[PDB]
RNA sequence: CACGGACCAAGGAGUCUAACGUCUAUGCGAGUGUUUGGGUGUAAAACCCAUACGCGUAAUGAAAGUGAACGUAGGUUGGGGCCUCGCAAGAGGUGCACAAUCGACCGAUCCUGAUGUCUUCGGAUGGAUUUGAGUAAGAGCAUAGCUGUUGGGACCCGAAAG
RNA sequence: GAAAUUGUUGAAAGGGAAGGGCAUUUGAUCAGACA
RNA sequence: CAACUUUGGGGCCGUUCCUUGUCUAUGUUCCUUGGAACAGGACGUCAUAGAGGGUGAGAAUCCCGUGUGGCGAGGAGUGCG
């Protein structure tokens, strides 16, 4: 009731909760979804072996 | 850029800095707990009127005036000497040229009148409750001019040629009543 | 030009409101169905002053519903964008 | 030239490493214009008004577009009648989130945007009116 | 929907009650709007010194 | 050259403030700003808030004043991205910001002088240049930080004083 | 109970400066590690 | 010309204010160290009192206090019961 909520407005006048600009905290959840391991190109490799 | 400071005027020697802002506010506090005990039934102010701020700016809002008429307190039904000390503002300068004003003060002294009780002098007074504040018990309102939705009645006229008409009648009043003056001695 | 002896800057106050923003001064609540209303009996009433402003300007377009707007000063389109869309222009006293 | 935002926002970390990895292992352009966009300065990302969408989206061909606005997306009331879509923005004011889903249109982030539309495949990034001084 | 949060009682059981989680739990957790915050209003109660 | 330096300890010089800016971070965003004040309080804290006000959303003119859509809010050129075909190379379409030019709009300037009119009032309509941090689907308000200017003793000490 | 400065003790250097750089002699002193 | 309405002064006891006085929890238990325990450990107790100060070194529990309540004493007062 005091901080409002999607339901209930405030109880502080015209006071709206922040609203998230990422909508998940975890990256890698989302860098491991279907859709972007489809559509990025195969791993490449860390380490790099020593050439000359 | 252009920037004025006005810091040379041996400006050190008077610079006040509110730091008992706080302090302030809580003695203020103090003074309004103990007037209300000193006055205990009453409220801590007096009934003020109803009244339409001066200038064009403002003439649109409705403001808490001084104090009531000699009129809007005859025509509520008491005299200012005995309003006085029931807690009414009388104010003596105040003119009434504005039925709706003199209405809305003599309503809200009807209304404080029935809405208080005045304890009898002798003695044996009943008990009432102290309320602090009698101009939150009384709020102003501010008048509707108009209701929500309404038919739309178009004369034709333009408004705006309207208001040109206007200012032309404004701007030429007087040469016009000169030329009316010598036509008339011209007969 | 000239030099203005004792500026009173009460007499000089006139905000303007042009007409793209009109329709804000309805209450949020009530605008949407007053745009679905759209009626030349039951149109709604804009007391601009009392919103505090003093002159109605035509900038924008407002939609073509009436509306019955109450102002001291209108601009001359803004009274044709007005009375256009099956409104008109009130003066307010 | 630029790598690091200068904002010490957790949250806008997380969306610069996220489309960082994007732009490093995609090779679509859009994922580097959005990275690019990420790192932009205040007065460099001016809002977007809701109606400017409107009026992306009335373009030829552009009218099932999922707009994408690197910043934030400001109310209009100028605008009257606002087309349904999804938008995907950084910020939305409350009005212009209200706006848009009154509409029957949908305020996503960016994230999501990324997971709808990892390759930035069928968008529309807008960019604010710029001139604010000198 | 929202998770809820077990009440426990002044003995320290969980009774049976429990409540949904306040919306405000799922602001957005902010450290250096925080921190800037807290060292502004961290100074509100200082009082003046001089010479 | 001239000036400072026998030696050691401790002290010792770009500070604070106000008004404007630049940049950046943050909050909200055609809005924004709780903290003059009120309420409240575990009491100079924290929490909450009505009315007003400031700046912004509208400019221009010496002023009276007037006041920003012919058009898909504009035509062409360029333009990040995206869309279509294409293994690709490219081909087309759409084109944000922005930039160039040509137009439109508002005010100012010079004309023309309709519908009518207290016969002198009104300014309809249509042109001519220039013109403005002007409109042409707002970008601001507040706070903080590094800072620039200016005024204060103003980086510190010292000049001939009235 | 610092430094300037001083006394005594021990070591050392000194043919009209003292100090400082690199390197090493010599004397004095001194840390670390278990297939 | 016409009818209605209103009213002082004190004394006594409380209350209010002020200024004062007094009263109002709980370890100095065991072990080690140390010149000294106010230190470390063990077991407790009080807490509307763990602000502060003293006491032979960092003490809620040793002392004064603190906190909260009680009882008074002298006044001012007509504010009012």
């Amino acid at each position: 009731q005091v901080w409002g909520s999607e339901t209930v407005a405030s109880s502080k006048v015209g006071y709206t909760l922040p609203s998230h600009i990422i909508s998940t905290s975890d990256v890698t959840r989302i860098i491991n979804s279907s859709e972007i391991q489809s559509a990025i190109r195969p791993a490449g490799q860390a380490t790099q072996k020593r050439t000359h | 850029p252009i920037l004025k400071n006005h810091f040379r005027k041996h400006w050190q020697e008077r610079v006040k800095v509110h730091f008992d802002q706080a302090g302030k506010k809580v003695s203020r506090r103090n003074a309004r707990a103990t007037r209300a005990a000193k006055i205990a039934p009453r409220p801590l102010d007096l009934l003020r009127p109803v009244v339409r701020a001066p200038t064009v700016k403002y003439n649109r809002k409705v403001r808490a005036g001084r104090g009531f008429t000699l009129a809007e307190v005859k025509a509520a039904g008491l005299t200012a000497a005995y309003a006085r000390t029931i807690g009414i503002a009388v104010d003596h300068r105040r003119q009434n040229r504005n039925q709706e004003i003199f209405d809305a003060n003599v309503q809200r002294l009807k209304e404080y009148q029935s809405k208080i009780i005045v304890f009898p002098r002798n003695g044996k007074a009943p008990e009432a409750e102290q309320v602090l504040s009698a101009a939150a018990t009384f709020p102003i309102a501010q008048p509707a001019t108009d209701v929500e939705a309404r038919a739309v009645q178009d004369n034709g006229e333009s408004a705006f040629r309207t208001l040109r008409l206007a200012r032309s009648e404004k701007k030429f009043r007087g040469i016009r009543e000169k030329r009316a003056r010598e036509k008339a001695e011209a007969e | 030009g000239m030099r203005y002896f004792h500026k009173q800057q009460a007499h000089f106050w006139k905000p303007v409101l042009n007409l793209d923003k009109l329709w804000t001064l309805i209450p949020e609540d009530k605008r949407d169905q007053y745009l679905k209303s759209a009626s030349k009996e039951t149109a709604p009433v804009i007391d601009t002053l009392a919103a505090g402003y003093g002159k109605i300007l035509g900038k924008g377009r407002i939609p073509n519903v009436p509306v019955i707007v109450k102002a001291r000063f209108v601009s001359k389109l803004a009274e044709e964008k007005i009375r256009a869309a099956g409104g008109v222009v009130e003066l307010i006293a | 030239h630029r790598t690091a935002p200068k904002s010490d926002n957790v949250y806008l970390k997380l969306l610069v490493k996220l489309y960082t990895f994007l732009a490093r292992r995609t090779d679509a352009p859009f994922n580097k214009v959005v990275l690019k966009a990420l790192f932009l300065s205040k007065i460099n990302r001016p809002p977007v008004s809701v109606s400017r969408i409107a009026r992306a989206l009335k373009q030829e061909g552009a009218a099932n577009k999922t707009v994408v606005v690197v910043g934030t997306v400001t109310d209009d009331a100028r605008i009257f009648e606002f087309p349904k879509t999804t938008v995907a923005a950084l910020r939305f004011t409350a009005g212009a989130r209200a706006k848009i889903v009154k509409a029957g249109g949908e305020c996503i982030t960016l994230d999501q945007l990324a997971v709808r539309a990892p390759k930035g495949q069928n968008t529309l990034i807008l960019r604010g009116p710029r001139n604010s001084r000198e | 929907s929202r998770p809820q949060v077990t009440v426990h009682s002044l003995t320290g059981e969980a009774t049976a009650n429990a409540l949904p989680l306040p919306a405000v739990f799922s602001a957005p957790i902010r450290p250096d709007i925080v921190h800037t915050v807290f060292t502004s209003v961290n100074k509100n109660k200082r009082q003046a010194y001089a010479v």
